[PDB]
RNA sequence: UUGAGAGAUACAAUUUGGGAAGAAAUUCCCAGAGUGUGUUUCUUUUGCGUUUAACCUGAACAGUCUCAUCGUGGGCAUCUUGCGAUUC
């Protein structure tokens, strides 16, 4: 029975792999559901380059 | 300007249907199937159901059998068929997000447009800053 | 070009080109009935598309016997105005005749005038209540599909199909909930409608949800035994 | 490798050469192969150092500049009591203007150790505070926000002064070092001091150093050098440039 | 230990399981159909029960 | 803070099942489900306190006269910098 499985598994796969979506799994079915149904300053553009990464060691370390 | 922005939202629109004709939109549904006995209830599989494999049964748009399984013609269609598939999508997008715009944008002179026309106007004012215009209830000749 | 593939149910099919449609072959050359769009690859064929066609979208949720067959009769009740008649006879072909029954004065003129270019479709105009009505035309049609939206679906079904179909015979029938409850869960409605098929020596196969294209929408296929 | 060596011959002699008998500062010097396309501005984007603080913010003068009405933003963060003791003296950008202006900007270089403003008026900044700190980056105007909330397209803005969040970004702006992106390979770092800490410490802070400016993700802060280091020069301000990571 | 039996009761008396997507629905037997009258259900008996039991009305 | 019911499920438990190679075990393409601990949204069981709420309406914007709409002029770039929308 392995003659047979086998090219029903070679229809298989040529229609399987040519006939889905696998990176396009989340933004076709994203804009599908839309169809049926760090801080960015707005006039300074040096707002993200210079601002200092505030940690939990700068919120507690009285010192 | 009333009748520009209406022409440029009911092009839109009619692009919108006209993108709907030829798109696809797969389903997935509550598919169920009903059974007579508690032994076929807890031995079922869709894979001996529907006597194929897998990844052939979980594809709602075709699921063929066993029987009916016994490509690239859009050349290279591992990059190329799927990206040019969301790009009809996204152009359907585009058109949606344009005519609701246009709706929006048409809405903002209609009511400026009855405005200007005749009768005691009233401006009432919502509370969190949304005006609007209330008008007499006065009978027009 | 396009890559074409044939569907599990046989007479219909997928064209699978840079876009994807569901398309039958047609059997009226160089003629849309309103307004579709087609693919000649040779054979000219003729696209659906689930949105206005009930049965198109049981197509395309996954049906599991359609037991409309490319050789076998159909009994299409509630033919509106042949958006979907004219698709049903592309897909059993010029073998078996399909009935269209039909109320109304507007979808009568519409099929009348369809039902001349198309020898495989005979319409009816009488009520589908009254079988007896037009006993003078059908003997055991091959299958039934339901698509009236009167709250006696159960009934209008089990009249027509206790003297019209055969033995070991298909029933389709699309119910909605919004016509014949519209205020509880839409589940509990098609609960409610199995078992009312239940009663008229139906055994119901499968019912599938028609999500994305008709909100509150169904379709329920089953067998029926052991009558007329 | 040899970063220890070169190191402990700078450390020696800058305690023994009369010309080096004055700058503390130590700074890695980093050439590339290709050039980095950013030009100069005048807006330090700040690195973080993981492991050894640098600074902490109780040994620095600091001098704010805030906007025109300044009146809120001086009272908030003097009668706090976290940034109490903390800040030196705070002005607002046109009282700036009038009052410092002439031979008065070089004493007031001299005096105060580190510059800072907000995002407001740092822009305004390089013609009326002078072209005497915008030579290298001892003391370049730092960067602080102020209200930690945005303000969208034709929204009003909301004015507030949070001082605990404030001191967090001193904090985080002290304890640490500060790059400049210039249009030529050529780029300095200045890592360490002479004796607030020692070779081992500075080695590491040479490590994450070049761990974050050759981080290929974490493009806006960090994707600065591309490709490769070609190599790296410790020196201080008047030194001589000792060669390391040859290749 | 009896609050796992009766979820093992709650187990052989579901009719109704979920493989996947699909789901599968037991269909009772026709005998019990015909001859037995449905089940009322608690949405309509309950709307008049706490109704003429409401405590606008000073009952008990 | 209850009595259960219905799930997306986050970790683990051998499985159930189609295909392939596993001579002997594996293991892959996978398709799920079930169980416990999670974490949970909603339905009713539950006791006390409270019979008032919410919205609309009548002749209900306007002598500090108000509202449109087009223009003009000046502020706010240290930023309501202004959408066929309303920056003041």
């Amino acid at each position: 029975r392995k003659y047979l499985n086998k090219l029903i598994k070679r229809n298989s796969q040529n229609l399987r792999s040519w006939d889905l979506e696998e990176e396009v799994r989340d933004e076709l079915e994203d804009i599908q559901q839309s169809i049926l149904k760090f801080v960015k300053d707005h006039r300074y553009p040096g707002l993200t380059p210079g601002l200092a990464p505030v940690g939990l060691s700068d919120e507690e370390d009285s010192s | 300007d009333s009748n520009y922005v209406r022409t440029l939202r009911q092009i839109e629109l009619k692009k919108l249907e006209k993108g709907a004709k030829q798109l696809m939109f797969k389903s997935s549904g509550n598919h169920t199937i009903f059974v007579d006995s508690r032994e076929k209830m807890n031995e079922f599989t869709p894979e001996k159901f529907f006597n194929t494999t897998s990844e052939m049964v979980n594809r709602s748009e075709n699921r063929l059998t066993k029987d009916q399984l016994a490509n690239a013609s859009s050349i290279m269609p591992k990059e190329s068929l799927d990206k040019k598939k969301l790009k009809k999508f996204k152009q359907v997008k585009q058109h949606l997000q344009r005519e609701t715009q246009l709706k929006q944008v048409q809405q903002r002179m209609d009511a400026q447009r009855e405005l200007l026309k005749k009768g005691s106007k009233k401006k009432i004012v919502d509370s969190s800053g949304k005006i609007s215009f209330k008008w007499k209830k006065q009978r027009k000749r | 070009k396009v890559v074409i593939e044939p569907h599990r149910h046989a007479g219909v099919y997928i064209a699978r080109g840079k876009e994807d449609l569901l398309v039958t072959k047609n059997m009226a050359p160089g003629e849309s009935v309103y307004g579709e769009k087609r693919i000649s690859v040779k054979v000219e064929y003729r696209v659906w598309n689930p949105f206005r066609s009930k049965l198109a979208a049981g197509i395309m949720g996954g049906l599991d016997e359609l037991f409309i067959a490319p050789g076998k009769k159909v009994l299409y009740l509630g033919a509106a105005s042949g958006t979907s008649v004219s698709h049903v006879s592309d897909v059993v072909g010029p073998e078996g005749v399909v009935y269209a029954v039909e109320f109304s004065h507007r979808p009568g003129r519409e099929l009348i005038s369809m039902a001349k270019k198309r020898p495989n479709i005979i319409p009816i105009i009488e009520d589908a209540r009254h079988p007896q009505k037009y006993r003078m035309l059908i003997g055991m049609v091959d299958c039934v599909f339901a698509d009236v939206a009167q709250p006696d679906q159960a009934r209008i079904i089990a009249l027509n199909s206790h003297m019209f179909l055969k033995d070991q015979g298909g029933v389709v029938i699309s119910i909605k909930a919004n016509c014949i409850d519209s205020t509880v869960d839409a589940e509990t409605v098609f609960a409610r409608e199995v078992q009312k098929l239940r009663e008229e020596r139906i055994k119901p196969l499968e019912q599938l949800t028609l999500e994305p294209y008709e909100r509150d929408h169904c379709i329920v296929v089953g067998r029926y035994m052991r009558s007329g | 490798g040899l970063a220890e060596k070169a190191l402990k011959a700078l450390i020696l002699q800058c305690e023994e050469n009369p010309s080096l008998k004055n700058d503390k500062d130590i700074h890695i010097i980093i050439n590339t192969g290709k050039k980095m396309g950013i030009n100069r501005d005048n807006i330090p984007r700040i690195i973080p150092l993981t492991k050894y603080k640098l600074f902490k913010p109780r040994d620095l003068n600091i001098l704010l500049i805030t906007k025109d009405p300044s009146a809120l933003y001086r009272e908030t963060l003097t009668k706090d009591e976290h940034t109490s003791e903390l800040f030196k003296e705070i002005i607002s950008v046109k009282n700036l203007r009038r009052r410092f202006k002439g031979s008065k900007l070089t004493q007031l270089y001299k005096d105060f150790d580190l510059v800072v403003a907000d995002y407001r008026v740092h822009h305004l900044l390089p013609e009326v505070l002078g072209s005497r700190f915008y030579h290298g980056s001892k003391k370049l105007p730092y960067m602080i926000r102020m209200s930690k909330e945005v303000k969208l397209k034709r929204q009003q803005m909301v004015e507030k002064c949070d001082p605990i969040y404030v001191r967090a970004q001193l904090r985080s702006i002290c304890k640490n070092t500060s790059y400049i992106p210039n249009n030529d390979n050529c780029l300095s770092v200045r890592v360490g001091y002479i004796q607030k800490h020692s070779i081992p410490e500075i080695l590491q802070n040479i490590q994450d150093t070049i761990n974050f400016l050759t981080d290929k993700s974490k493009r806006p802060q960090g994707g600065v050098i591309k490709g490769g280091i070609i190599s790296i020069f410790v020196k201080t301000s008047n030194s001589t440039s000792l060669p390391i990571y040859q290749f | 230990i009896k609050t796992k039996k009766r979820k093992t009761l709650k187990n052989l008396r579901k009719d109704s399981v979920k493989r996947g997507k699909f789901r599968v629905q037991l269909l009772s037997t026709t005998q019990d159909s015909k001859t037995l009258p449905p089940k009322k259900e608690s949405s309509i008996i309950r709307s008049k029960d706490r109704w003429l039991n409401r405590k606008a009305l000073n009952k008990g």
